[PDB]
This record gives C-alpha cells, structure tokens and sequence, in this order.
C-alpha cells in the first residue's frame, strides 16, 4: 500500500530515532546473529562480538540507506538501487534474511521507543521494511 | 528445545518480570493490525475496522489472555512441547482452518511485545532465548498434518 | 523486474498451452487441495471432487487471468487490478497460498509439457507467477 | 506423517518407476536455475552461468546422486527421518551454512521434477503423497540449526 498514514508514521517515527538510527542499525544486526546464527555466514570478515567496530560501522550504513530510503518514500527503487545489485548480484544474499533483519530492526525500536511504537506505526513500518526488502530482492528474479 | 541452563534462566525471570496478560492481547491485536488478512478467522469479534478498535475490543483482549495462558503452558513444559497442543494444533488447522505460517507470525509478534514491555532488558541474547521458545510452540502448533 | 528476454519465454512457453489453458488451472487447484488441504477452505461452496464443473468453472477463469497477464507484462498490476483487492479485502486470502498455487500450477504444466518444460522456461514461469502473485497481493500491504 | 498403504505405497511404487538419479541431478540443476542465489556455496563447482551450463555441469550431475542417496535413505526410513539425516543436518548448518528454507525449495524441485518424469502416472492424491515426505525431509535437515 504505502498511503498517507504510512508516510506520516514512516517519516514521523524515523525522527524519534534521530542520530540513534545507527546504534539501532547496530543493535538490529547484533540481534539477528544471536537468534539466527546462520545470518552470521554473510559476515565472516567481521568480528561479530557485541561492541564490534565493524558491526557498528556497518550499522551506520544500514541506518543511512534506510534513512535516505524513508525519505524518498515515493521512489523506493532508485534510492535503494545502489544496494539491489550488491545484495542481489554481488553478494547473493538469501531473500529470507530480510524477513529476519527487519524483524530484529523492529524489536529494537519497540524496545527502545515504546510510546511511539504503536500498532499503527509498527504496521506502517513493516509495510515499509518489506518495501525495501522487496527492492533489494529485485535483481535476480 | 535445547535451552542452556543459562537460557531457561532468563526465560524465567523475564516472563516473571512481565505482566503476562496484556502481552497476549497486545500481541494478538498487533497481528491483525500488522497482518490484517488474519482477521478472517475473527469476524465474531465484530468491529475490527481499525487499529484502535482492534486494540480496544474485549474479545481480542479476552482471547489474548487465552493464547498466552497456553503460551505459558509451554514455558512450563519446554521439552514436553508436544502434547500440550495435542488438541489445539487440531482446532487451528482442522476446525478453524488456520495457516501454520501464521503461528510464527504470532510468534514473532509476542517477541516484539516482550521487548516493547521490557525495553532495555530484552538482550539480543534474552531475545534469542524467546525466539527458540516461540519457534518451539509455533512449530508445536502446526504439527497435526495427516 | 522481469524481462527482458523473460517475456519472450513466458509467451513462448505459454505458447504451447493454448486451448489447453483452462483445464490446467482446474487440476492444479485439485493438486493444491490435495497437497495443501487448508487451501480448500477458501472454497466451502465448491465441490472439490476429482471432477467438478465447479473447479473447472473457476479454473478456466484462473487460467484466463494469467493468459491475460501473458499479453500485458509492461503493467500487470493494471490488468490484474480487478482481482487485486478482490483477494485482499473481499476474499482475505493468505499470501502463503499464492506460492502454494504456483507450485501446483507448475507441477501441472510439467505433466503436460514434458518436452517444453525446460530450466530456462521453468524459471521464466516461476518468475511469471512470482510477479503475478506479487502484483496480486499488493492490496493488503 | 505416516499413511494407509493406499497412498503410502503409491510412493514406494511410483519411485520404483523413476531413476533415482536423473531426477536428482535434474532437481538440483533446477534448484540452481529457478533460484540463482543458490549457486553460493557452489564455487568449488565451476561454470553455472546459463541454465544450459548448470544443466550440463557434471558436478551438479555428480551431487545429484548423493542428495538422492540420502533422499533414498529417508525413503526407506520414513518414520526415523529426523535421527537419520542427523549427520547432514549439522553439516548443512555448521560448515555449508545453508538457510533451512531451501530444503523445502529443493523438495519442491524434486516434486516438480517427479511429475516431469511421470506426467500422468502422477496425480494430486499421489503428488501430495510425496509432499508430506519432501516436507518431512526439510524438517529433518533443519533440526540441528539451533
Ligand atoms: C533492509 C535492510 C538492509 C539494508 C538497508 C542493507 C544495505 C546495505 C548497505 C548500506 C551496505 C553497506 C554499503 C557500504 O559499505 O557503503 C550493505 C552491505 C552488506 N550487506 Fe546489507 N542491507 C540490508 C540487509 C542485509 C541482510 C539481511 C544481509 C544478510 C545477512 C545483508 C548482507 C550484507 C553484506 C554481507 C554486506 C557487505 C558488508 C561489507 O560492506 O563488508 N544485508 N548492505
Ligand atoms: C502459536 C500460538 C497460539 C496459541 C498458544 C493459541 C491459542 C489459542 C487458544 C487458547 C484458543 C482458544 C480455543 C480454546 O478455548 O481452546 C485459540 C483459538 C483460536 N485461535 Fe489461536 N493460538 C495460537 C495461534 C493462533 C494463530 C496463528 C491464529 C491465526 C489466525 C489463531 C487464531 C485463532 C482463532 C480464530 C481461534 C478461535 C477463537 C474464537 O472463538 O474466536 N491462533 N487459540
Ligand atoms: C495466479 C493465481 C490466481 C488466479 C489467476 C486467480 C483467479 C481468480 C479469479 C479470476 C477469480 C474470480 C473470477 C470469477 O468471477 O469467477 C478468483 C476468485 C477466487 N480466488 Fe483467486 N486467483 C488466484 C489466486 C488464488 C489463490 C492462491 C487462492 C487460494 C486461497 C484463490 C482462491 C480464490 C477463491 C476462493 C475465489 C472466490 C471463489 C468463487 O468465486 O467461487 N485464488 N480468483
Ligand atoms: C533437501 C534434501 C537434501 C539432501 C538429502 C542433502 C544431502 C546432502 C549430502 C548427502 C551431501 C554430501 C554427503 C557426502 O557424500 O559426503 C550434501 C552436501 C552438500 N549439500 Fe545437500 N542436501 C539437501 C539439500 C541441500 C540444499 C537445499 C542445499 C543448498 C541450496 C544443499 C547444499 C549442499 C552443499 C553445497 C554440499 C557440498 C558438500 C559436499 O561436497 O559434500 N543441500 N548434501
């Protein structure tokens, strides 16, 4: 869908996040590894332990890509088409991990920001993580 | 499922530290707001118009308690994760025609509610404890299939 | 995201089928109901027995709909637009079921086109549905 | 997961018709063709470029029989099934790093291929009769993932 409310909540809650998005992107990644130890396969160069500078470093990127993306809500392909190629062709990521990542990505915002994390936003968000996950999943099908 | 003695340790204090009522209702109502196509098994709760009503619906709430109370049955039965749901894998597939993927989906919703309600106390580790916990029940709910 | 030589094969492979089109869907449906029982409950009114005017009845229009799709791939949302919300808010069909059907429709097509069911073709068809099933479910979220 | 011979034997009977080999290298090549992100962990494997490449790759063809021999090892031990794919499960987790969903995705290739080989001899009552068994293999290689 991606209608009015979505944009409101999608943009309106990605601010409550402010400069925290990257520690959040860090926290989400780290969550994945504990709950899904397979997600660790795509990251064997990284030092995967809790406070790691790579995960932190990488969290900042997965913050930015999204923060940018959460902006250009009207063209979600093209802001993310820097990243389709990489995940889809150059990384041969498995489509299933975006389900995994975006879940972790949310749990974190729920935990760090309950008052905001209302079903409606929660709902506008998953509708949007899926949109990203969608585009990334684009380039091999 | 395997949970290290350290792992059932954290399952226990957290689920203790946490009401346990609104989780199910807050868990449930989220499912049909997040994934609305799942309300098709609930048109006798009447008004599932919007997130508001959805959350504020005594039967959404009353079933929510119902789910967890039995979602708790498994927390106190971890290894024996089968027979509990002996019936109940039955309703949810044979008398109510549920899609077993949706057991995960509710599973994953409970996981998010446990971290809404705990904030900083939900470790990626503590989270990973419950993920097996969720998966176990979720898997144990969609087992009747011959 | 399909193409560019994918449409050729879709059409190409969808070429063999012709008048045999309607009948396929019909049996695929049976397969579904055999393979994935709970799918049945979307058809309480249908008689689901091996032979059915009722399943041959809806099936043909299943088969049409795709056959229509195979002729308008530059926008299939726009075509499948009728069936679009019909499945979303009217019928409330579970997304997991569409991949369920694809699989069965594919098991159907390969019983019937042993010499045309090739990996390039097979893939070009998994695609076909993927987009269709995807386009179809665009009105949930 | 077991069945009245009525369909439980159709399998034992229907697998008898088919080469348990030209099917494996058939279903695995296809796995790699329809889901092309699957060629990761296939880099000791060589040219997979075009479906004709993949199809005509004597590694894929080679691995065909193995994945099948195992599949057979199930086919005999239809009950055991979790404690017999025990060895490959740790191997498909902690050294090949497979994601548990592609077992189902291979399974599906085995079924699509099984009626590619058999056309009409294969029917819903017999088709799904195999599904139960494919879907039981996916759930047997993915038990040790945790
Ligand atoms: C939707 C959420 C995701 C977004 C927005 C995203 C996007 C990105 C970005 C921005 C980068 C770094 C580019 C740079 O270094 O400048 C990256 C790299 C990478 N991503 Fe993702 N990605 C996502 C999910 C995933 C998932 C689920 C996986 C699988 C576990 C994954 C695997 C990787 C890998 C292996 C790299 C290369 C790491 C490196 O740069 O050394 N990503 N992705
Ligand atoms: C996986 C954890 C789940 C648990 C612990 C659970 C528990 C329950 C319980 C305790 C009941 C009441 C039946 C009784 O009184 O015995 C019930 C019924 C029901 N459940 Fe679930 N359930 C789960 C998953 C699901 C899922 C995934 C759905 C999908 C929509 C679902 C939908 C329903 C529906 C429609 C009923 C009928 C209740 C009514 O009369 O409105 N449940 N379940
Ligand atoms: C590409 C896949 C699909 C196609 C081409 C398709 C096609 C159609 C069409 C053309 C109609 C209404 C046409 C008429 O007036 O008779 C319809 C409705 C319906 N579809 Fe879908 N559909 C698809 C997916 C699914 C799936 C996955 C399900 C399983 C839940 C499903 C179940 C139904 C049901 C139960 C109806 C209403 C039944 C009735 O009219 O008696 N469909 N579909
Ligand atoms: C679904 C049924 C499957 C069965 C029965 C199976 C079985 C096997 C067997 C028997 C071996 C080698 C054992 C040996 O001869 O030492 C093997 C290795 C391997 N498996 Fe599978 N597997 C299955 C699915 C998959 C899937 C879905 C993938 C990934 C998409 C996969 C990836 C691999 C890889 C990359 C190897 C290479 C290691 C070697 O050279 O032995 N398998 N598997």
């Amino acid at each position: 869908v991606l209608s009015g409310e979505d944009k409101s909540n999608i943009k309106a809650a990605w601010g409550k996040i402010g400069g925290h998005g990257a520690e959040y992107g860090a926290e989400a990644l780290e969550r994945m590894f504990a709950s899904f130890p397979t997600t660790k396969t795509y990251f064997p160069h990284f030092d995967v332990s809790h406070g790691s500078a790579q995960v932190k470093g990488h969290g900042k990127k997965v913050a930015d890509a999204l923060a940018s993306a959460a902006g250009h809500l009207d063209d979600l392909p093209g802001a993310l088409s820097a990243l389709s190629d990489l995940h889809a062709h150059k990384l041969r990521v498995d489509p299933v991990n975006f389900k995994l990542l975006s879940h972790c990505l949310l749990v974190t915002l729920a935990s760090h920001h309950p008052a905001d994390f209302t079903p409606a936003v929660h709902a506008s968000l998953d509708k949007f993580l899926a949109s990203v996950s969608t585009v990334l999943t684009s380039k091999y099908r | 499922v395997h949970l290290t003695d350290a792992e059932k340790a954290a399952v226990s204090c957290l689920w203790g530290k946490v009401n346990s009522d609104e989780v199910g209702g807050e868990a449930l109502g989220r499912l049909l707001v997040v994934y609305p196509w799942t309300q098709r098994y609930f048109d006798s709760f009447g008004d599932l118009s919007s997130a508001s009503a959805i959350m504020g619906n005594a039967k959404v709430k009353a079933h929510g308690k119902k789910v967890i109370t039995a979602f708790n049955d498994g927390l106190n039965h971890l290894d024996s994760l089968k027979g509990t749901f002996a019936s109940l894998s039955e309703l949810h597939c044979d008398k109510l025609h549920v899609d077993p993927e949706n057991f995960r989906l509710l599973g994953n919703m409970i996981v998010i509610v446990l971290g809404h309600h705990l904030g900083k106390d939900f470790t990626p580790a503590a989270q990973a404890a419950f993920q097996k916990v969720v998966a176990g029940v979720a898997t144990a709910l969609a087992h009747k299939y011959h």
